[PDB]
RNA sequence: UCACACUGACAAUUAACAGCCCAAUAUCUACAAUCAACCAACAAGUCAUUAUUACCCUCACUGUCAACCCAACACAGGCAU
RNA sequence: CCUUCUGCAUAAUGAAUUAACUAGAAAUAACUUUGCAAGGAGAGCCAAAGCUAAGACCCCCGAAACCAGACGAGCUACCUAAGAACAGCUAAGAGCACACCCGUCUAUGUAGCAAAAUAGUGGGAAGAUUUAUAGGUAGAGGCGACAAACCUACCGAGCCUGGU
RNA sequence: GCUAAACCUAGCCCCAAACCCACUCCACCUUACUACCAGCAACCUUAGCCAAACCAUUUACAUAAAGUAUAGGCGAUAGAAA
């Protein structure tokens, strides 16, 4: 069983152009216009990078790259950290007696 | 229910009045629960010079004389301009480093 | 005709999903099923129908352990959160399960048979003839789908090959392969149809409509079909 | 009031008014050349008179095409001369019976194919009679290249063909180095058309992709008056100093 | 009962039901806009 | 394709004029069909000896099906065209 | 400047600086008794309260310390011969507060 | 000019009342409300984070009137907290 | 007075008056005096005295209704998300009873206050109940605890555009 | 004599010729008349009334040839070309 359903996902994308497939020509795309077009055929925009860094709207690495990512996962402990078994779990934890 | 009634600040309801407002040209941004941020960049701050010695006055008396219009364009300022084009024998050619800009409007009036 | 399915979450989450109900309306706004609609509001739990899944970095088997056994409203039969490891998952309840009971969960087909208790599942290869199952899946490493009501139980029949027979409940035979798992025992929630409604508050409670009124006039199909036990239909 | 013009001459009106005017003239005679295409879901008649039965007298006959209808699917994929027929039929083939519509639908594969111009394999959605034609032609850039412009009846057929046509002309590497003499042979292969490359870049685009290209074309940036009026000074400090 | 009040005075639902983005959204408002253009009235949509 | 017939006639509309239909003559009917037909068997110049259809630079009348799938694709035949037909004699005639 | 399109500050940029102002503004005498410091204007619809408040400290140089600004709706109720309503110029009102006790009185005109 | 809320000009309402909203990577949300502490259940339920990256420019905008809405009206008709 | 009518002041249709608007328009074949004549007519058409041609016959309003396209859940039926409502008394889809939802009868009116109202007598009022906000289900259909009822005051199947 | 009728200029229709309009300032696709931030958008025989006393076949939206050949439960009607 997976999560997800097609339908709540990221609809996929159209087909891509059967022009572009074509090696190698300059395919007449909308591109020269600054609007939606519905004939001609579909450019592929390169992935745009903000030069300037915006703290309002700022996205942050992945996890493959960090300052101090190590391999060993370590559990983290806070006051939301519900324990399952009780007070046996934390005697475990700690090594003292009850 | 009119449809001639100009749809302003005072039609829709408390979202539709809080959303919408007039042409007053927003100033900073807001974020966190409700705390609007003020930008002093955005903010207009008008250069006012100084008037004293100023010997104009906003109206011009009677005993001027009349002359006729000559609109100004860019072969009039090319041809007052003349001088060192004439004494070679001062263009950029692309602004995008500079400050006031001609083509995109970055100034202000 | 804005419609958008609340099934949204990938990660298999272990709190109560907020269930937008449905009332029969499809993605266009059209009824096609009658008699839904009008009920009381629930939150759907995460089921994990697929009983063998190791976690991370593992692969041998690995016992159980229940903790409690609260009941489903998205279902007739009830259900019970047991914790495996460094991480839980819902899974349906089978009878006399009570907390703190020990679930094996292994998938190596053994020589002989083995021993299983009532809530413990193992490979068909490895269940003695003649035992109650339940939640019996379709394919290797499908998932769950056949007999997981309340109280519902198929019998093992016989085996032959790399396959096996399973006497569905409503006595229909389906050979499925011998590497499946499967649960044994019967489900918990015992003498659910035996549940008197006593009243259509309750009907309406659980979203369920009144029928119709129009008067239907019996046709051909009204009348009782003797039919005999369809032919065994098998997966492989 | 009336009109100048007709209705069914705004077309041309608009194509030789401004932008649609600058563009060449091998593609606007293209067209409007606008030829009938070949036969396809009904047989043609064989000469002008067949003499007609019952009255032994001659008459002039023609054969009138189908309306027919092309959907995107056929745009999309390569058709030969086929596509929907929306067309009404009797009960029991006769007059006297009721009158019902009927919406003919073609036959399609998926079927790969191979070009020795452009070298790459295409996983288009032939038909039969496509197939037949290409099989009749040889190979299949033959059968895109032999072929006009209306009875493709499709844009990526039309693509094709103008980038077989930009390959041949430009004759750039198609099968990159260490196969020089391949390339001259499946160049010399098809040395009948050879449309040049000023002309083959406006084979197969519609009117509105012409509209684009010629736009994009003469695009530029405007010239500042500054040079100008540097370049009349220069000329008139040039006249001053020959006088 | 009185059924002279049929009419529930609303703007959310006015613009949403009679808006120029719901209008556009399809070419049904396209062409009900291009008809009361064309007839010359003053005002187009809600 | 599917060859369609039409019914009621047309009048006929001069020489360059195009004839203005009617719903009447969009009343088809259907003759015959591509398919349903004895197929027929085109000729194909083989390159190499695969099984006992063809021989190494002889002719024969392979399939449609068979010609288009195995042949064709993979390079082991080549079309009856005149072209390529002068090679192959002037190779047949070398050996 | 009202009617003008402004520029777009991204992050790094140069102060905003306004030359040849377009806007207007103009007092009036209050007619509900206000306090003896407020001073009242009629701010267009083109501008905010810190722009008021720049505006009249960099011209006038009056010693602005708070302002408070707020929206009044013109009576439409007035037709013509052809049943048509006239709506009144909206303009927005503002309530500026002078500092150091300076106590401005709106002097009589025309005795 | 029942009788004198009908014309042209005059200006209030000032927000602190509610909106105008949360930058991302991945991971934690099972022990109902019903004075919730005994009992007592079924219709199984209405409110919560984690380490990091980057950020310390801050109080602008919308309504603040009235005898008021929807029914041809100054209508014994309908309107929730 | 008009006329359906064997037959109307009849106690049968219609009408208070004046204003302007409003209701007979074309063919093949005939009547016809003109011009010419075995030819006539400004090509083509007719011809065992015809051809050419002006003039001259043949109205208006009134339905039931579908087709393609837009508008419809802001009143009404159903569904969806988040909220609100239910005093008090005797003690479970318990009983009476406030606010509230619904309307079995009496009497006023049918141009009435109201194209569905007024006072009392009434059923429910801790639940299958009512309701504030928004979204979805629309005619060859939607909904329906079925009234073949409702879908913006007339729905056995709406309105407007063109075919009317 | 009170209430009431009398005034042509505005403007329009039928034709000839000619192919007409679309940036003073700002907003205009979200709740158009809103300055400021990470998604799929079109290529589909028109039908029907009516006529044939009903209708299921069928029915239209320069001149001459000629309403001739033809189609039409061979009928109402349709209908050219050389
Ligand atoms: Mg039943
Ligand atoms: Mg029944
Ligand atoms: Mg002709
Ligand atoms: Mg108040
Ligand atoms: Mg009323
Ligand atoms: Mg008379
Ligand atoms: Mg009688
Ligand atoms: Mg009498
Ligand atoms: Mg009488
Ligand atoms: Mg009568
Ligand atoms: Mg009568
Ligand atoms: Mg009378
Ligand atoms: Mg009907
Ligand atoms: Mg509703
Ligand atoms: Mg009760
Ligand atoms: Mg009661
Ligand atoms: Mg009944
Ligand atoms: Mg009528
Ligand atoms: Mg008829």
């Amino acid at each position: 069983y997976e999560w997800g359903v097609r339908s709540t996902r990221k609809s996929e994308p159209p087909p891509l152009d059967r022009v572009y497939e074509i090696p190698g020509l300059e395919p007449i795309t909308f591109a020269g216009k600054m609007h939606f077009v519905p004939w001609l055929a579909r450019p592929i925009f390169p992935p745009w990078d903000r030069g300037y860094k915006d703290p309002r709207f700022y996205r942050s690495p992945p996890l493959h790259e960090h300052p101090l990512y190590k391999d060993q996962a370590c559990y983290i402990f806070h006051h939301r950290c519900r324990l399952l078994e009780g007070v046996k779990q934390a005697l475990w934890l700690t090594k003292t007696k009850l | 229910a009119d449809r001639m009634s100009k749809w302003t600040s005072k039609r829709g309801p408390r979202s539709f009045r809080g959303r919408k407002g007039r042409g007053a040209k927003g100033i900073g941004f807001l974020t966190s629960g409700w705390r609007f941020v003020q930008i002093k960049e955005m903010v207009p701050e008008f250069v006012v010079p100084d008037l004293t010695g100023f010997k104009l006055k906003p109206y011009v008396s009677y005993l001027a004389p009349e002359s006729e219009e000559t609109p100004l364009t860019a072969a009039q300022l090319f041809s007052e301009a003349v001088a060192p084009a004439i004494e070679k024998d001062g263009f950029e050619p692309t602004q995008e480093g500079k400050l006031f800009q001609l083509y995109p409007r970055n100034f202000l009036r | 005709a804005n419609f958008v399915s609340w099934k949204s979450r990938t990660k298999y989450t272990i709190t109560p999903v907020k269930m937008r109900k449905s009332g029969g309306r499809d993605h266009t706004g059209r009824i096609r099923v009658h008699g839904i609609g009008g009920g009381h509001k629930q939150r759907y739990r995460m089921i994990d129908f697929l009983r063998f899944r190791p976690e991370e970095t593992k692969s041998g088997p690995f016992e159980e352990k229940v903790i409690q056994v609260r009941y489903d409203p998205c279902r007739s039969a009830d259900i019970a959160l047991v914790a495996g490891g460094s991480r839980k998952r819902w899974i349906i309840a089978t009878e006399n399960m009570q907390a703190g009971d020990t679930i094996l969960n292994s998938n190596h087909i053994g020589r002989m048979a083995v021993a299983a208790r009532e809530g413990d599942a193992h490979p068909l290869g490895a269940l003695p003839v003649g035992t109650l199952i339940n939640n019996v899946e379709s394919e290797p490493g499908r998932g769950a789908q056949y007999i997981r009501a309340a109280g519902t139980c198929g019998v093992l029949l016989r085996k032959v090959n790399g396959t096996a027979i399973i006497q569905l409940p409503s006595k229909r035979q389906m050979q499925v392969l011998e590497t499946c798992v499967a649960t044994v025992g019967r489900v918990s929630n015992v003498d659910h149809n035996k549940r008197v409604i006593g009243k259509a508050g309750r009907n309406r409670w659980l979203g369920k409509r009144p029928n119709s009124g129009r008067w239907h006039r019996k046709g051909g199909w009204a009348g009782r079909k003797i039919r005999p036990l369809p032919p065994m239909k098998s997966y492989v | 009031p009336l009109h100048k013009y007709p209705v069914w001459l705004w077309k041309r009106l608009q194509l030789r008014e401004g932008i649609c005017s600058r563009l060449p003239g091998h593609y606007l005679r293209s067209l409007e050349e606008e030829r009938t295409p070949t036969p396809v879901h009904y047989r043609p008649h064989g000469a002008k008179f067949k003499i007609n039965p019952k009255n032994g007298q001659r008459e002039r006959v023609e054969d009138v095409p189908i309306p027919i209808y092309f959907p995107p699917e056929s745009q999309r994929g390569l058709w030969g001369g086929e596509g929907w027929i929306l067309g009404q039929i009797y009960a029991n083939n006769d007059k006297l019976s009721k009158r019902l519509k009927k919406v003919w639908k073609p036959q399609l594969f998926e079927r790969e194919f191979y070009s020795e111009i452009l070298d790459k394999k295409f996983t288009v959605t032939v038909t039969m009679r496509t197939l037949d034609l290409i099989d009749e032609a040889y190979g299949l850039d033959f059968y895109i290249l032999k072929t006009p412009k209306e009875d493709l009846c499709s844009k990526f057929g039309m693509d094709l063909k103008r980038g077989m046509l930009l390959r041949l002309a430009r004759q750039d590497p198609q099968l990159h180095p260490e196969d020089p003499e391949r390339r001259a042979a499946i160049y010399d292969k098809y040395k009948e058309f050879a449309i040049p490359e000023e002309e083959a870049e406006w084979v197969g685009l519609t009117l509105e992709e012409a509209i684009e290209k010629q736009r994009l074309l003469e695009e530029k940036d405007p010239v500042p008056l500054f040079k100008i009026y540097v370049a009349e000074l220069i000329q008139q400090l040039q006249q001053q100093a020959l006088s | 009962k009185a059924r002279g009040n049929e009419y529930q005075p609303s703007n959310i639902k006015r613009k949403n039901k009679h808006g120029w983005v719901r209008r556009l959204s399809t070419p049904a408002g396209v062409q009900v806009i291009l008809r009361r253009m064309l007839k010359g009235r003053k005002s187009l949509s809600h | 394709t599917v060859i369609v017939e039409r019914w009621w006639k047309v009048p006929l509309a001069g020489e360059g004029r195009k004839p203005r239909l009617h719903r009447r003559h969009r009343v088809y009917k259907l003759v015959e069909d591509t398919k349903h037909r004895p197929k027929e068997n085109l000729e194909l110049i083989l390159t190499q000896s695969v099984e006992n259809v063809g021989v190494r630079g002889d002719l024969v009348s392979v399939k449609k099906s068979l010609g288009r799938n195995r042949l064709l694709p993979q390079g082991l035949a080549v079309y009856a065209s005149p072209e390529n037909k002068k090679l192959f004699e002037e190779e047949k005639l070398l050996r | 400047a009202r009617n003008v399109v402004y520029p777009l500050y991204r992050l790094g940029g140069p102060q905003l600086r306004v030359f040849r102002t377009n806007f207007f503004i103009q007092l009036v005498r209050p007619g509900v008794a206000q306090p003896e410091d407020t001073v009242q204007f009629r701010i267009p619809m083109e501008m905010t309260r810190v722009d008021l408040r720049n505006y009249l400290e960099g011209i006038y140089n009056v010693p602005v310390a708070a302002v408070r600004t707020r929206v009044q709706h013109g009576s439409n109720k007035r037709r013509d011969h052809r049943n048509v309503r006239i709506k009144k110029p909206d303009y927005k009102v503002a309530y500026v507060q002078l500092a150091h006790g300076q106590t401005f009185t709106f002097p009589d005109l025309f005795p």
